[PDB]
DNA sequence: CGATCGATCGATCGATCGATCGATCGATCGATCGATCGATCG
DNA sequence: CGATCGATCGATCGATCGATCGATCGATCGATCGATCGATCG
């Protein structure tokens, strides 16, 4: 069953004018780490995560402005760099809850709205 | 829920005594302890002489359990009744 | 005409102390059950 | 002569609470960054 749907995780679902995610639990000490360093070394551009390995501004990418041109640019994150591919996330309950909140506009609706000082705009990931 | 028109009744505390009446001797309530029927006369003797706090205590502050439970209550209830949808939580 | 430190104040993050809360150890009286017994009358 | 009853005391179930502790969510003081410009120098 774990190798069906981690399969089926790779095949994906279809989207229309569809990515289907995993949660592994159970004891430290069965096969959870092996599957999850195969598929990200078996997917195109993958992204290895942790939990203290990363931070808000790690799977969001760093917006800022730029200083001579006066635009938007972006510095590229975790969840950006995967579009389209599967990220990999070791220790998913140790993320901060900072971190954490994050999780549910970017796994529902796929955007990361961010409003800071003259910045206001989303990104898709 | 029902809307108001531009220009059901809550029976009295004293009427709905009646109906407590009826359902605490129907056993679908019970006393807090209620031991029930006791099994030999010697302890019949014995509660007999006993004054329960439960029977001194008034009316409206007697403490009692539940025979029927709500799960049972949405089990029985026809759903054509008004108050089922209460039958939730 | 261009390259290098400086001071300031807003904006953001974060880490540290603290406010808030579920749990257990010790206690106890409210409620009750039965035994004791002194009192009453057939 | 004994048979009936209303009161008292000891004991126990249990429903509850206070003192204490470590764990969870959060306010917020401190560190850093940034943006434009200014003073010294070539
Ligand atoms: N069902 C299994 N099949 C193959 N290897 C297993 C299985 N269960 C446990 N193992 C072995 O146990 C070890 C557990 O390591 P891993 O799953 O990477 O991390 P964790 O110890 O946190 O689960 C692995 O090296 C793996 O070889």
């Amino acid at each position: 069953d774990v190798k069906k749907g981690i399969l089926l995780q790779l095949f994906g679902g279809t989207n229309k004018t569809g990515d289907i995610n995993i949660l592994l639990c159970g004891d430290p000490s069965t096969s959870k780490s092996q599957i999850l360093q195969y598929v990200h070394k078996i997917t195109p551009r993958g992204v290895y995560t942790s939990g203290k390995g990363s931070s808000a501004v790690g799977l969001t990418a760093y917006i800022t402005r730029d200083v001579d041109t006066k635009q938007l640019v972006l510095e590229s994150g975790a969840l950006v760099l995967s579009d389209g591919g599967v990220c990999c996330i070791d220790e998913f309950d140790k993320m901060s809850d900072s971190t954490r909140s994050v999780l549910h506009e970017v796994m529902e609706q796929q955007t990361i709205s961010i409003a800071k000082a003259g910045i206001i705009t989303t990104l898709n990931a | 829920r029902i809307p108001t028109v531009a220009p059901i009744k809550l029976w009295l505390k004293k009427d709905v005594k009646n109906v407590w009446e009826n359902l605490v001797q129907l056993d679908f309530f019970t006393e807090k302890s209620a031991v029930g029927l006791r099994d030999n006369a010697t302890a019949a003797f014995y509660a007999s002489n006993y004054q329960f706090q439960g029977t001194m205590i008034p009316f409206d502050l007697r403490s009692y359990q539940m025979q029927i439970i709500l799960q049972e209550l949405r089990r029985i209830i026809p759903k054509s009744n008004m108050y089922y949808s209460w039958t939730q939580l």
